[PDB]
RNA sequence: GUUUAUUAAAAACACAGCACUGUGCAAACACGAAAGUGGACGUAUACGGUGUGACGCCUGCCCGGUGCCGGAAGGUUAAUU
RNA sequence: UGAUUCAUGACUGGGGUGAAGUCGUAACAAGGUAACCGUAGGGGAACCUGCGGUUGGAUC
RNA sequence: GUCUCGUAGAGGGGGGUAGAAUUCCAGGUGUAGCGGUGAAAUGCGUAGAGAUCUGGAGGAAUACCGGUGGCGAAGGCGGCCCCCUGGACGAAGACUGACGCUCAGGUGCGAAAGCGUGGGGAGCAAACAGGAUUAGAUACCCUGGUAGUCCACGCCGUAAACGAUGUCGACUUGGAGGUUGUGCCCUUGAGGCGUGGCUUCCGGAGCUAACGCGUUAAGUCGACCGCCUGGGGAGUACGGCCGCA
């Protein structure tokens, strides 16, 4: 209920889904939306359009806080890397910063075995 | 060294000895000896209160300095010795002022080494300090639980404790059991590990070797009659019941700690 | 890739700059190659094949630059 | 000789994210590229240079 | 592993002069010094197979030089093995 | 008798103890017939990344020629000194006396 | 090695070895209205309980039932009020 | 009392040949999960799976 | 073959340390999904997951540099720092004086898996379980997951352990590169002229059944060793030796 006006949008763009979480600058979440939760399943859930719809829903969920400025942190290789940012800019927020925070081990743990399809 | 006996008799085929050619071969230091006669596991009502104890070799008690509070005066290790009373070896040490004491022997300690205790002692194996003055992450043994009470934790051969953290008046310790335990930082501890780590590799090899150590035979409850043990009975080998002690308490996982007074110091149980 | 949108900079320009910086950093290819474990023999085989292909293509280009169609 | 304390020189051979730039891009000789990599790793350890740009 | 000073001392002690670095006695003495010195290294590092290969090469080279010296001049060979404390 | 380059970083709250530590370490080196080729105090610098939640540290650089025993003792002192947050000892081919790029 | 003193000496009991499990020390546990005592002037490479029974090669599937261990959002529920 | 050699033995192990009956389709094309080597575990069967190795892999 | 000066190098053994990331634990914000696939389901989540921030524990591996790049007898070796230590190469000399080459038997080293004892265990993952697919699916796919992978010591002694090419030496047209030394010259630098070591690709003569090899030979010769003699049975049986198996 307290005004913030300075938030951070975290995009978790995986191959199967997009999770958009808007927090304040201290990392406390204010609202979230996901492509899977915005009425998309299966092959439709992992599209840029579903990610854009999720970004719009997250903006609507955080509308009460009166956020004006947004930093953006994108993590993952998923197809919803840029549609979410485009929707966030179209929703009226002022995109101040954009940063990639995809984790990269510096070697790290052994990955799962290759799939034989 | 760990030495396998040759099978010249069935009772020697499986024997494995721990042979240390550094222990003193002569007699112990007499002024630090006391007699200690045997109990057979019986209390002052004359009743057996711990089963399976009796006989075995006569043993003199060595007075061991677990407090390590003779501060500021260096001592030199004179010799290592066998102590029948414990798994660890002990070391006879001579202080500069001419006083002799027994200490638990840390791993690596040998005759001629120098040791010291107190707040200003060097961080070296065999030296004793309050844990307030020992670096976090260190390995220590013979750890006090109350300042000035004397060492009580990690005394058995090969054992040690890890100082994992230090917060305010307390340190957190990883014990050999796996428990994480808070202890006052004013409690003392000796640097290093208790020696004689090979102790657990010995193999007794025959029944008599347990009898030499004062251990009497265990009789299985399922080998008894019902009047004797909840497990007893049966025409043939029968069981059909949840395993219990001779007094009826479940004995395969049921927990028995109940100490609300000391619960506040257990950061994390061993499991 | 840290792209700070400067004043009076359009969002489309900022997005294109971010995309270019990500492509130059090559994070996507790194993630894709780290998704599953590659046996060391497989990695060596792939590196050798890429080097052989590059050299053979360069030689073929050199030969084809001196002929008429 | 490359000095791990020569931060100004070393910064020419790292990217914006802090990665070591390939010698095929910088035009550096191989023998000096190896010294550059060693110096950069030492500087990273001494915290004169960052491991990653997310610092 | 041998230092310059130790090498020069061995050369002076076993050669005709300080320039006699090539004599069989000098070579054998130098190899003996290196082998004895490495004994301590391999007492501590029992799994240093790669270095031990170089040590075994010194041993074989010394054996071949000694056999050559024995074939050529028996008296020099006897004096050298006595001085160096070698069984053969 | 080998040549070493020693860089150690002090917690900024203990910056006032830095001259004392420098004097003690140089005295320890010179006691065992050691030489100090170079000694620089870089003061407080901003760290490229946080260390123990800090963001600045007091840097000291030395170039000495000392026996291995005293070098090992110095490393032990660094390890057990709570003020020194990070140190680094390197061998150098020769003595270094010229001014570093920091100064 | 032990055993039914007095019809059973054995394939029974024990046994070194193995495993599960309890136990952070005023230990668990046991004798005891209690004070205390044994465990132990021991301290997890230690001590108790249980099963198996040198050694060699081994020890597969089932947690639905009974027990033990963990959980605590909900339902039900004692004295009390 | 041993050694060696020949014959023989309920039963049992795999092998070859013939013939094609039952069960699948492992390999040859990228053989439809690239194949193969050593090893280990599993499976009516060809085989499958893990770990390292090879190219005597198609496409790129 | 020895000595002197120097050079490059993931060569080996021991110890320490750094940052990224995964998992787990605790707490803050927050709310209905997460995860997975070709599509699903099993699984996880209102007992508050997933997401995000903070702190802690722990193991394993070292992004970028990085390269038909380097080192090593082969097997193999990759963050940084120290300690111990093996080999190679180059320039001028000085020294010894055939001290050499090869090697049955012997001995040593020898990936991964596996074995023994004691530790450790994050991630991965034989076996195993469930969900799918299918006619079936003891698989391929999914969700989990134990040995094992890690450490110390010992054993095992095998791999398409391959260049499917034994070691040593001499000789025989060329081109373009990589890497690492060193000499001389100039207008002094991505400079020019040489001379060594190792290495990649192409190709001449010659060789070869052909494919191809081609001064790093599969060309022309010498020294010594190992090995083959139609396919299957079979690298199997029996016997010996070795091994805990
Ligand atoms: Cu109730
Ligand atoms: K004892
Ligand atoms: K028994
Ligand atoms: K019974
Ligand atoms: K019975
Ligand atoms: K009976
Ligand atoms: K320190
Ligand atoms: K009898
Ligand atoms: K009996
Ligand atoms: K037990
Ligand atoms: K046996
Ligand atoms: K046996
Ligand atoms: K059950
Ligand atoms: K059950
Ligand atoms: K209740
Ligand atoms: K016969
Ligand atoms: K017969
Ligand atoms: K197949
Ligand atoms: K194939
Ligand atoms: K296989
Ligand atoms: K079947
Ligand atoms: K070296
Ligand atoms: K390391
Ligand atoms: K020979
Ligand atoms: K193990
Ligand atoms: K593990
Ligand atoms: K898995
Ligand atoms: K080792
Ligand atoms: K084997
Ligand atoms: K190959
Ligand atoms: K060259
Ligand atoms: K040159
Ligand atoms: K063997
Ligand atoms: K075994
Ligand atoms: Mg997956
Ligand atoms: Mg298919
Ligand atoms: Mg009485
Ligand atoms: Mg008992
Ligand atoms: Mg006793
Ligand atoms: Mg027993
Ligand atoms: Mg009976
Ligand atoms: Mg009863
Ligand atoms: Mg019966
Ligand atoms: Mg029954
Ligand atoms: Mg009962
Ligand atoms: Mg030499
Ligand atoms: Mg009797
Ligand atoms: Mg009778
Ligand atoms: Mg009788
Ligand atoms: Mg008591
Ligand atoms: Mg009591
Ligand atoms: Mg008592
Ligand atoms: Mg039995
Ligand atoms: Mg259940
Ligand atoms: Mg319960
Ligand atoms: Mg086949
Ligand atoms: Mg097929
Ligand atoms: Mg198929
Ligand atoms: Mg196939
Ligand atoms: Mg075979
Ligand atoms: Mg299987
Ligand atoms: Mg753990
Ligand atoms: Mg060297
Ligand atoms: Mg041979
Ligand atoms: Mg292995
Ligand atoms: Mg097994
Ligand atoms: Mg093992
Ligand atoms: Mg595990
Ligand atoms: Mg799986
Ligand atoms: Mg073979
Ligand atoms: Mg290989
Ligand atoms: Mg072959
Ligand atoms: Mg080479
Ligand atoms: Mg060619
Ligand atoms: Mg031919
Ligand atoms: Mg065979």
């Amino acid at each position: 209920r307290k005004q913030v006006s300075d938030g951070v949008a975290h995009i978790h763009a995986s191959f199967n889904n997009t999770i958009v979480t808007i927090t304040d600058r201290q990392g406390n979440a204010l609202g979230w939306a996901t492509a899977g939760g915005s009425g998309f399943r299966g092959s439709r859930k992992s599209t840029p359009f579903a990610a854009q719809v999720a970004a719009e829903r997250c903006a609507d969920a955080v509308k009460e806080y009166g956020i004006k400025n947004l930093e953006v942190m994108v993590k993952g290789p998923g197809p919803g890397r840029e549609s979410t940012i485009r929707a966030l800019n179209a929703a009226g927020f002022r995109i101040t910063n954009i940063t990639d925070v995809t984790p990269i081990p510096h070697x790290g743990c052994r990955p799962p075995k290759k799939r034989r399809v | 060294a760990v030495v396998k006996c040759k099978p010249t008799s069935p009772g020697r085929r499986h024997v494995v000895k721990v042979v240390n050619p550094e222990l003193h071969k002569g007699k112990p230091f007499a002024p630090l000896l006391e007699k200690n006669s045997k109990s057979g596991g019986r209390n002052n009502n004359g009743r057996i209160t711990t089963r399976h104890i009796g006989g075995g070799h006569k043993q003199a008690y060595r007075i061991v300095d677990f407090k390590r509070n003779k501060d500021g005066i260096p001592a030199v290790v004179e010799r290592l010795e066998y102590d029948p009373n414990r798994s660890a070896n002990i070391a006879l040490v001579l202080y500069k002022d001419g006083e002799r004491r027994y200490i638990l022997a840390p791993k690596g300690l040998k005759a001629g080494d120098q040791i010291q205790s107190g707040v200003d002692a060097a961080i070296k194996p065999g030296n004793t300090l309050p844990m307030r003055n020992i670096p976090v992450g260190s390995t220590v043994h013979n750890v006090e639980m109350k300042p000035g009470k004397g060492g009580q934790l990690a005394r058995s051969a090969g054992t040690y404790v890890q100082i994992v953290a230090r917060d305010g008046a307390y340190v957190t310790l990883r014990l050999r059991s796996g428990e994480m335990r808070k202890v006052e930082a004013d409690c003392r501890a000796t640097l290093g590990e208790v020696g004689n780590a090979e102790h657990m590799l010995r193999v007794l090899g025959k029944a008599g070797a347990a009898r030499w150590r004062g251990v009497r035979p265990t009789v299985r409850g399922t080998a008894m009659n019902p009047v004797d043990h909840p497990h007893g009975g049966g025409e043939g080998r029968n069981f059909g019941k949840h395993p219990v002690t001779p007094w009826g308490v479940q004995t395969k996982g049921k927990k028995t700690r109940s100490n609300k007074r000391t619960d506040k110091f257990i950061v994390r149980r061993r499991s | 890739p840290v792209i700070k949108v400067r004043e009076n900079e359009p969002f489309d320009v900022a997005l294109r700059r971010f995309k270019r910086s990500c492509e130059k950093a090559g994070v996507l290819a790194e993630v894709r190659r780290r998704e599953f474990y590659e046996k060391p023999t497989t990695e060596r085989k792939r590196a050798k094949a890429s080097a052989v292909k590059r050299h053979a293509k360069k030689l073929a280009r050199e030969n084809a630059r001196r002929t008429r169609l | 000789e490359i000095d791990y304390k020569d931060i100004a020189t070393l910064k020419n051979y790292i990217t914006e994210s802090g990665k070591i730039v390939p010698s095929r891009i910088t035009g550096t000789r191989a023998k000096y590229q190896r010294q550059l990599a060693r110096a950069i790793k030492r500087a990273r350890y001494l915290s004169l240079l960052p491991y990653t740009d997310r610092h | 592993s041998l230092s310059t000073e130790a090498t020069a001392k061995i050369v002076s002690e076993f050669g005709r002069d300080a320039n006699d670095t090539g004599s069989t006695e000098v070579q054998v003495a130098l190899l003996t010094a290196q082998i004895n010195h490495l004994q301590g290294h391999f007492a501590e590092h029992k799994k240093d197979h790669h270095s031990r290969r170089g040590l075994l090469r010194m041993v074989s080279q010394r054996r071949k030089l000694l056999d050559y010296l024995k074939r050529k001049d028996v008296a020099r060979y006897t004096q050298l093995i006595e001085r160096l404390g070698l069984r053969r | 008798m080998r040549h070493y380059e020693i860089v150690f970083m002090v917690h900024p709250d203990q910056s006032e103890q830095v001259p004392g530590m420098i004097e003690r370490y140089t005295a320890a080196i010179t006691g065992a017939e050691g030489k100090i080729h170079r000694l620089e105090d870089w003061g407080r610098r901003q760290l490229a990344y946080p260390i123990n939640k800090l963001h600045k540290a007091h840097y000291v650089l030395m170039n000495v020629e000392a026996p291995q025993e005293v070098i090992d003792e110095l490393e032990t002192t660094f390890r057990f000194n709570d003020a020194v947050i990070r140190s680094m000892v390197m061998r150098t081919k020769h003595a270094v006396t010229e001014a570093s790029p920091m100064v």
